[PDB]
């Protein structure tokens, strides 16, 4: 405890943190009853691809799913987010220590979440995400690479 | 404010509050940490819509010397005000400057921003227009209309902010800086600082700050708006540079 | 409330919290600090990286 | 050049309001003792 | 002077001063304290002539071009311009010049 | 939901029953928290009764139907005073509550556009049996027929619809998609009519004006909404030929935005400044909608809530005045801060909200809409600038000069601020600070 | 003595009025919109 | 009662502080002053000296306390012990 | 009355519809002056103000309601927004003309502004050596 | 109570037009030393021309107006207390009846002036009664 | 010695920030090379800034520790202060040096 | 504009500091003068 | 509004407590002006002497 | 402070008698200005400006023209300043 | 101490005004937070943890906390109640469409 006032700081400290954790040990632990909450697992189910023309329970199975399947892969993009703002702070000078490497995964992240989700807009079903996939893949083979302009 | 005056209410308080803030400022520096609390709201299309207060050294020591003279101006008004009606109105004002001020100042967030500064704006109406006389109207009103115009700014440079995934500009700033999209962000940032710092053409209504009674002239240029414009330019450094 | 109820890999839409790491001094204990944030892993751990399961 | 503007208007207002005549009334309202208008004003002045 | 224009306003004009003065401190109708407020035919007029004034709107080549220079030429002419822009933007993203990396607003 | 509807249906009697306004009131209130209560909807369709469900887009629009149904009894009372038929009063304010949980609860196009149009009537019963303008007759005559006029010719859509598909439930149009360029058009503008359009604007003042506290409420908080609510259940499947037609819409509402912020600048009435403004900020949303894009649609849900709160708050400052003084104009009203300082923060508040000053539902909604229409068209951006600017402007406007100005000579002794007014303000506006708590619920419904 | 503000009457008064800004941010530019406001009314919001 | 006011007859534009100059001044001219006898009471002794007396009072208001508390401080520098 | 009792009637088109008008709005019969009624026209109301400003009006005259300057029954001008002291007017008329506003300030302006471009071409500066940086492979050479 | 008539002399044209300018030399000469020599220049300024033809006094004003127009000062000596003041009309008192309109608790605290403002007020209802005989 | 003649030769002024251009030339000064002191690992955990982090760093870690250490009053840590401020100042003796250098080395072969 | 911080932010405080005590100084005298507030009308205010 | 109007004269003489107190409000400006001045006057010089480009033979 | 009836009288006295123009002697306090004081056309104002500058207010214009006596000017001051009492 | 009057309108209204909402609310607000107090403080959180593969929680086991606990079993109809719900719906319409 080299410095004075750190040296007093954390007398605060140890007056803050005093009372909480005797609190937490006191009126807790002798008061707390055990219980589990577990977390879901939802089955997979027939894609758009699967389901018939006019199926029309089966549709809306599917688009939960993706809906389901949208929350996450949107919020994978948040996660990857917060990742590389942990790195961005974790040091002044350290930023391009581990921007480029950590930042290109949210990069990648993004690009292949716009590819799947991106561009439809809200009351976007299964369906014209499925389709898209579909015509993407027909102009893929077509006229190559996305970013070409055309033959 | 039953029985003592609002004056010493709020003084004692202030001057309690800023003197921890000073000595916490003191804290960050000689650890030199920055904490960044974030509570989130909403999230969709993968934004996270989040309120979040940064906490360093320079905005603890800045509102710090912003709020002894907040308590050194109220003492002051204790007696200028001496023979005014709606004294107790003029002072919840004077807090709730200083509270919209604290959250402007802390704020890392472009949203947290508009949220205080906006409501800079909001009070700074109040306290201009607290006479009667004709002059008062022309005055805030004047002010209120350029404080819109750099919070409109603000309201679109949310748009364009959009783009880099959040609101949380500290942290992209170097690492995006020749982009088209942060170089207009700034911009739209550079013309809302403008217009809350006076900056010329838009240097039309700090004379307009003079038709508030003059404790609100001394917080309204001590460390308010124009200083908060100021400040926010502080905050983004790198693609003004 | 910041110490047994932060916002970590359970509750979330509370106040989740971060911050960067105290500055060293020559003299100090472990002065020549080697990174601790070994992994991105590290990096927007929110309580997941001790996780139960 | 803005620099010495600033000691300009400042002298400039020391000299009017301050050390020229009273360009004032027949009333001599002026005051000084009042503690608080100063009080107010001395922790200020000292951290200034 | 006009020769007494300004006289001549003058007697009928001070009158209903008068009259302003036993309206407003009437204690009778300021006791009935059901509100409202001594009529005045000039809020009376405004008001009226605020609300009602097509019935002189006689369609003729003022109004019209004030009209059309309005609302009009800025109504089409700024919608032919987001227009314009938008067909252009939209036909560069459906040619697919534009990858999915340098494209902006990813997220709306 | 029949819950609710079993409900207000028991309520009904009351209105016969002598001296139950306050409490028919109350119940009224009790249900709106019991509504409250039932709440754990998706996206899917939830609660699904005989034909009645309910979702993140019903559910909060329900709940504000309530809240603001309740909300009439507290403004209205010098109906009480006058005893003027307080019994069909009553009457005609449940049988609106019906009709507006039956409307944002049918599931089907039909049985939705069915109460829909069927509320034509008792709001038009609010204005006429309540009236105070000699206008009243031709404002009722352009309420009904500005609305009739297009809302009958959709219903020649919704039947060409079920012979194209068979069903009127709203998932099962979203599984289509027709583009024969009339549909599109004869449900579209029936609507905008209603939302109200800048061009179709005319009417709305006009009603507004010569309506009571109570009706001018209802047409301001529920009518322009629940013509919004259709457009997010029916633009579904009018996507592809919204996409080639849909420039005109977005520039005529959004110029108009200026326009008519400029018109209540110039304007010298507050039940006109409010109704003027209450068409600026739905030209706004019919803008962000109309985008289509996830950000506009969810943000418009958000911004049609929370206008329609800040303008009844809004209405009920305008009736105060008009209950002292007798005058909606701005020349008589002024300088009231001297004679309701506690109400004058009530009317900074209102007015602050409507100006989008947060903690404010509607601030959180322009955040969004603004962020759609931006990526939409970067043009727009030099119209969305002065459209807040001015939207603001009047409202500053509105708040000063009626409250700051020097007194009115002529005033006769009016009696002062009320617990009744008081805690309407409250009402109104504490929620509208509540809800960004929880905004996901009011935020998040596509 | 000579007084160089009525030397310069014109220069001074621009320099005095802060490059006439206040007449700028007033003057100049609230004429048009509240006239182009009653002007719109009158032309569309209530008449053609 | 709030105060008191003189007669006047003390009141003389025979004012000595350059009054009498700008009289001459005018006497050039030689028109007349009614009102000068108002600026009597205005410039007159020992009401704020001389304007450089006043400059004098106010630029320097403290100096000789600051030298003397200064050199004070100097002695305890220079023999509390810290040297040099 | 109410409003439909107040309409003003169409705009007068012989003398003795003058003298009725003026006498509705309780003006003299040369202080009435109908608006122009060409096609956007009011009619019969009077064309009243329209001056400089209002606060050019008397300031300590005896005034009824002095928060607008106006006495008793008398015609509203049309445009009292957009003429009120809250609005758009002065007391004084303007020392000069529209032009000179604008031009004495845009005129420096954009002088002031290509002159500084003008110099940024010229960036001056202190001679003193580039920054120098550690760092892999970099050899500065020591004045030794 | 009398307001007076427009109608304005000549005499009032021309003297007016002396006060206004020895405003106009306060707000350009502000030392009273400065002052009372050039207000007394002024003066001859006003003398040399005392009595001319009504025409040569139309020419007068026609030159006297202008240089007190062209030579204004840009912020003229506008008086503190007054109309126009920097601080002039700061606060408005309403009408008496809001003081009637007191709850009756709130009128429990002057009981002594309430009671006095009781006894005026048909004291004063009698004085209106007279002021045109009702 | 001032800026101005750059506008009339912009050729013969060097120019700002400029780097050496010459120094080749070992005739003259500049034979030996630079000194590294305080390793970029310690001063990485310094948090030096980069703007910083150069070869004056050594005394910078130096004088963090005084203020680290004696933070209340750091008026007292003040001859750390000094001699850092000095090292940078012979720093900036070279900065001139160096400008002066290639200013040299650039006027001898300037007319040659 | 530069890009210095610390002198900014070193700046910006002693700026707000002292001219909130002239801002003061200005508030005793002000009301220490008939609510007038024109430099002209001030002068030697040392000796009160 | 103030205790303390007099009429076509100076200050009421105030006591010598408040004139105290102004004196030394300024005195403690100039104690630390001095105090300051002599502990470091080299500051308002360039703390370091100015070498010169001529001076510099060439090695 | 307040303002006392007799103070404002010997006030405006003050000032009569200290303005040169006037009959020295300060005749009768009802001395009419075209009268025994002789005031010119412009002699007037120059007595309503002084008193202006003196009592910290403008006189109105044409209420200046109603100012026909030092008597009068205590009149205007009485009711500006709620001197009766 | 020499006090002159000053008209000001009533304050009593809006001062009952202040006094009933702080009446009310806090009338709500204790048993509330008792309510809350208890829960958290005599039960607490449940610790989440993995499934037993041999079990099968209820839809009430998968809220963490207990006044969620109490509310998704007794107040708040399942997921898997208002999913059935559509799928049986959608079949009659898809169906009789
Ligand atoms: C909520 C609420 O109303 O609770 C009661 C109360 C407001 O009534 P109040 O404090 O008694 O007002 C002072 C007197 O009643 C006396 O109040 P007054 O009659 O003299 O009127 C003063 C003022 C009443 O309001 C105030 O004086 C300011 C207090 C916040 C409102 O209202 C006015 O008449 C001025 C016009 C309103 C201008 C808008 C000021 C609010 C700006 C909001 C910025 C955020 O709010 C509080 O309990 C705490 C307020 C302290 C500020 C915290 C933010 C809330
Ligand atoms: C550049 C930034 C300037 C910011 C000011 C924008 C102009 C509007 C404004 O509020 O300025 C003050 C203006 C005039 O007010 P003022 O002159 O002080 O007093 C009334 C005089 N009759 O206030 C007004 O007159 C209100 C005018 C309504 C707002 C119109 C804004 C128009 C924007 C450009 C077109």
């Amino acid at each position: 405890p080299r410095s004075p006032m750190a040296s007093f700081a954390e007398s605060v400290l140890n007056v803050i943190d005093g009372p909480i954790t005797w609190f937490r040990e006191s009126i807790v632990e002798p008061n707390q009853q055990k219980q589990n909450w577990y977390h879901q697992r939802f089955r997979r189910v027939p894609t758009i691809d699967q389901c018939y023309t006019d199926d029309a329970v089966c549709r809306f199975e599917a688009d939960q799913q993706f809906r389901r399947d949208r929350m996450v892969d949107n919020e994978i993009v948040n996660i990857l987010r917060q990742r590389f703002e942990d790195c961005t702070l974790y040091e002044a000078p350290d930023h391009m220590v581990k921007c480029r490497p950590l930042m290109d995964q949210y990069e990648k992240a993004t690009e292949n979440w716009f590819i799947k989700y991106g561009d439809l807009g809200g009351y976007a079903n299964a369906k014209t995400a499925y389709m898209k996939q579909k015509h993407r893949l027909i102009w893929e083979r077509r006229h190559g690479p996305v970013g070409s302009g055309m033959k | 404010m039953k029985y003592l005056s609002i004056c010493s209410i709020s003084f004692v308080n202030l001057i309690s509050m800023s003197l921890s803030c000073f000595l916490l400022s003191l804290y960050f520096l000689l650890n030199d940490m920055i904490y960044f609390i974030e509570w989130e709201l909403v999230s969709l299309n993968s934004m996270s819509i989040v309120m979040t207060f940064l906490f360093d050294w320079m905005s603890l020591l800045f509102m710090s010397f912003v709020l002894m003279i907040s308590s050194l101006v109220i003492f002051y008004s204790k007696e200028y005000m001496m023979n005014d009606n709606h004294i107790n109105r003029f002072i919840m004002l004077v807090l709730m400057f200083v509270l919209s001020m604290m959250l402007l100042i802390i704020s890392p967030n472009l949203i947290s921003i508009l949220l205080g500064w906006d409501g800079l704006g909001l009070v700074s109406y109040c306290l201009v227009i607290y006479f009667q006389n004709i002059k008062s109207y022309n005055a805030g009103m004047l002010t209120a209309l350029s404080n819109r115009i750099g919070d409109v700014a603000l309201l679109l440079s949310i748009a364009w902010m959009l783009n880099y995934g959040s609101w949380n500009y500290i942290f992209y700033l170097e690492i995006m800086q020749n982009e088209f999209e942060m170089l207009m962000i700034g911009s739209l940032v550079m013309l809302a600082a403008m217009t809350k710092s006076a900056q010329i053409p838009f240097s039309s209504w700090l004379p307009a700050a003079m038709a508030a009674p003059t404790p609100v002239s001394a917080l309204v240029h001590s460390s308010t708006l124009v200083t908060a414009g100021v400040y926010l330019l502080i905050r983004f450094n790198i693609i003004l540079s | 409330y910041f110490k047994y109820n932060q916002n970590d890999w359970t509750r979330k839409g509370g106040w989740r919290v971060i911050h960067s790491r105290k500055q060293c001094v020559p003299g100090d204990e472990g002065y020549p600090k080697v990174s601790d944030r070994s992994a991105p892993s590290d990096y927007a751990a929110r309580g997941f990286n001790e996780s139960p399961l | 050049f803005s620099t010495g503007l600033t000691v300009s208007y400042s002298f400039r207002l020391v000299y009017y309001s301050m050390t020229g005549d009273l360009n004032c009334g027949s009333l001599n309202m002026l005051n000084d003792e009042s503690w608080i208008m100063l009080r107010g004003m001395m922790g200020l002045l000292i951290m200034s | 002077e006009e020769q007494e224009f300004i006289k001549r306003k003058h007697e009928a004009t001070l009158k209903l001063r008068q009259e302003f003065l036993k309206q407003s401190s009437n204690p009778y109708r300021h006791a009935t304290g059901e509100g409202g407020t001594v009529f005045d035919a000039g809020l009376a007029r405004f008001q009226a002539m605020r609300v009602s004034n097509y019935e002189h709107f006689k369609p003729t080549g003022k109004s019209f071009r004030t009209g059309l220079f309005a609302v009009v030429l800025p109504i089409a002419l700024y919608a032919w311009a987001l227009k314009a822009e938008r067909d252009g933007r939209e036909e560069k993203y459906r040619t697919g010049q534009v990858a999915y990396k340098d494209r902006q607003f990813k997220f709306i | 939901m029949l819950k609710i509807i079993f409900f207000l249906l028991f309520l009904i009697p009351f209105c016969f029953i002598n001296n139950m306004y306050w409490m028919v009131q109350i119940m009224m209130f009790f249900i709106s928290f019991i509504f409250l209560l039932m709440n754990n909807f998706m996206n899917y369709w939830s609660e699904i009764s005989y034909f009645l469900g309910c979702d993140m887009l019903s559910y909060g629009l329900i709940l504000l139907s309530l809240w603001i149904c309740s909300l009439m009894l507290l403004a209205s009372e010098m109906i009480n005073k006058h005893n003027n038929y307080k019994n069909l009063f009553l009457l005609n304010i449940i049988i609106l509550l019906l009709l507006l949980i039956l409307t944002f609860s049918s599931m089907s196009l039909f049985m939705f556009y069915l109460f829909f149009e069927s509320s034509l009537i008792p709001t038009l019963f609010l204005i006429l049996g309540w009236g105070y303008q000699p206008e009243r007759l031709q404002a009722g005559l352009y309420l009904l027929f500005y609305t009739l006029l297009v809302s009958l010719p959709m219903l020649i859509g919704i039947f060409y619809l079920m012979n194209k598909i068979g069903s009127m439930n709203f998932y099962l149009m979203n599984n289509f998609m027709f583009n024969y360029d009339l549909l599109y058009f004869c449900l579209l503008c029936a609507f905008l009519v209603k939302m109200p359009m800048f061009l179709v604007h005319l009417w709305l003042p006009k009603a507004h004006v010569e309506a009571p506290v109570s009706g001018s409420m209802i047409l301001a908080g529920i009518m322009l909404k629940l013509g919004g609510y259709g457009m997010l259940r029916v633009i579904s499947f009018l996507q592809l030929m919204n996409l080639k037609y849909s420039f005109v819409w977005i520039s005529i509402s959004l110029v108009g935005g200026v326009l008519v912020s400029l018109v209540c600048l110039r304007q010298t009435d507050l039940k006109a400044l409010i109704a003027y403004s209450s068409v600026a900020h739905m030209g706004i949303v019919l803008s962000g909608l109309l985008t289509m894009t996830y950000w506009g649609l969810c943000g418009s849900y958000t911004l049609m809530i929370a206008h329609g709160l800040c303008s009844s708050g809004l209405f009920c400052l305008a009736n105060v005045s008009y209950e002292r003084l007798g005058s909606r104009s701005m020349l008589i009203n002024k300088g009231l801060l001297n004679f309701m300082p506690s109400m004058t923060l009530w009317w900074f508040l209102l007015s602050s909200a409507n100006m989008a000053a947060p903690p404010t539902l509607n601030l959180l909604g322009e955040i969004y809409l603004l962020n759609s229409i931006v990526s939409w068209s970067w043009i727009s951006m030099i119209l969305l600038s002065f459209l807040s600017f001015f939207s603001a402007a009047y409202t500053l406007y509105l708040y000063s000069f009626s409250q700051h100005g020097k007194l009115f000579s002529g005033v006769y002794s009016f009696s002062s601020g009320k617990i009744r007014e008081y805690l309407l303000m409250l009402l109104h506006w504490l929620p509208l600070n509540l809800l960004i708590l929880k905004s996901e619920s009011f935020m998040l419904w596509l | 003595f000579l007084n160089k503000s009525l030397f310069m009457y014109n220069l001074s008064t621009f320099l005095g009025s802060m490059w006439f800004m206040p007449y700028i941010s007033t003057y100049g530019m609230i004429f048009y919109p509240l006239n182009y406001g009653q002007l719109v009314v009158k032309s569309f919001d209530q008449g053609w | 009662e709030p105060y008191t006011v003189p007669h006047a007859s003390t009141y003389k534009v025979e004012s000595v502080p350059q009054l009498v100059e700008v009289k001459e001044a005018l006497g050039r001219q030689g028109l007349k002053d009614p009102w000068l006898r108002n600026e009597v009471w205005r410039y007159e002794p020992k009401a704020f000296g001389t304007h450089r007396s006043r400059l004098n009072t106010f630029l320097f208001r403290g100096l000789g306390v600051g030298f003397c508390a200064f050199l004070a401080t100097v002695a305890v520098e220079y023999a509390l012990g810290i040297g040099k | 009355g109410w409003n439909k009792d107040y309409k003003p009637g169409p705009y007068p088109q012989t003398e003795k519809e003058r003298l009725a008008a003026a006498k509705k709005y309780y003006l003299l019969p040369e202080e009435y002056k109908p608006y122009a009624d060409d096609g956007l026209g009011y009619g019969d109301y009077p064309k009243l103000g329209y001056g400089l400003g209002v606060e050019a009006k008397d300031s300590y005259y005896p005034w009824d309601y002095p928060e607008h300057k106006r006495n008793q029954h008398e015609p509203i001008s049309a445009d009292h927004d957009l003429y009120s002291e809250d609005r758009w007017s002065q007391a004084e008329p303007p020392r000069y003309s529209n032009a000179y506003y604008f031009a004495c300030f845009l005129g420096v302006m954009s002088g002031c502004l290509a002159l500084y471009y003008w110099l940024d071409d010229k960036k001056m500066y202190r001679p003193v050596a580039a920054k120098q940086y550690p760092s892999p492979g970099v050899k500065h050479y020591t004045f030794e | 109570a009398q307001v007076p008539l427009a109608i304005v002399s000549h005499k009032r044209q021309v003297c007016s037009l002396y006060k206004r300018a020895l405003r106009n030399l306060e707000s350009w000469y502000d030392r009273r030393n400065v002052y009372r020599y050039r207000a007394v220049q002024l003066r001859a300024r006003f003398d040399e021309n005392r009595s001319k033809d009504l025409g040569e006094g139309i020419r007068l004003l026609a030159c006297g107006q202008r240089e007190l127009f062209e030579t204004r000062h840009f912020q003229p000596r506008n008086f503190a207390n007054s109309a126009g003041g920097c601080a002039f009309e700061r606060e408005v008192i309403p009408p008496d009846w809001v003081l009637d309109y007191w709850h009756p608790l709130e009128k429990a605290q002057y009981p002594e002036y309430f009671a006095k403002r009781e006894q005026r007020k048909k004291e004063f209802v009698t004085w209106w009664e007279k002021q045109y005989g009702k | 010695g001032n800026a101005l003649t750059h506008y009339m030769k912009p050729d013969v002024m060097p120019g700002p920030d400029v780097v050496p251009t010459f120094d080749p030339l070992l005739g003259f000064k500049s034979r030996k090379e630079r000194v590294m002191i305080a390793t970029q690992e310690e001063m990485e955990s310094a948090k030096l800034p980069l703007e910083f982090r150069d070869y004056c760093a050594h005394l910078a870690i130096a004088y963090q520790a005084c203020r680290s250490d004696t933070f209340p009053f750091v008026y007292k840590c003040a001859h750390q202060k000094h001699e850092y401020l000095t090292c940078e100042y012979e720093d900036y003796v070279l900065r001139m040096k160096e400008f002066e250098r290639e200013r040299r080395l650039l006027e001898r072969q300037k007319r040659l | 504009s530069m890009g210095f911080l610390k002198l900014a932010m070193f700046h910006l405080l002693t700026h707000a500091l002292f001219k909130a005590l002239l801002f003061m100084c200005a508030g005793a005298i002000i009301h220490n003068m008939n609510n007038s507030q024109d430099i002209r009308l001030m002068g030697g205010l040392s000796i009160h | 509004k103030s205790h303390v109007v007099s009429y076509r004269n100076g200050p009421p003489p105030h006591s010598k407590a408040t004139k105290i107190g102004a004196l030394t409000v300024g005195g403690a400006m100039w104690w630390w002006v001095i105090w300051h001045l002599w502990h470091e006057p080299d500051h308002i010089t360039g703390e370091f002497d100015y070498p010169n480009s001529r001076k510099w033979s060439n090695t | 402070p307040p303002l006392s009836l007799k103070l404002i009288n010997e006030r405006v006295l003050l000032v009569l008698k200290l303005y040169d123009k006037i009959d020295p002697s300060k005749l009768n306090v009802e001395s009419h200005f075209i009268n025994d004081l002789g005031l010119d056309s412009l002699d007037h104002v120059e007595v309503i400006m002084a008193m202006e500058d003196e009592f910290g207010f403008e006189i109105p214009d044409s209420d200046a023209e109603k100012l026909l006596k030092p008597a009068d000017i205590i009149k205007y001051v009485a009711d500006k300043e709620d001197v009766y009492e | 101490g020499h006090h002159q009057m000053i008209i000001k309108p009533s304050r009593f209204q809006w001062d009952k005004f202040k006094d009933l909402l702080h009446f009310y609310v806090m009338l709500g607000v204790i048993p509330v937070t008792a309510l809350v107090l208890y829960a958290n403080i005599f039960v607490g959180p449940a610790q989440l943890a993995e499934i037993p593969e041999g079990y099968e929680p209820k839809h009430w086991e998968y809220e963490k906390h207990p006044i969620s606990r109490f509310i998704s079993r007794y107040i708040l109809n399942s997921d898997q109640q208002n999913y059935e719900k559509s799928l049986h719906y959608l079949y009659e319409e898809n169906e009789k469409a």
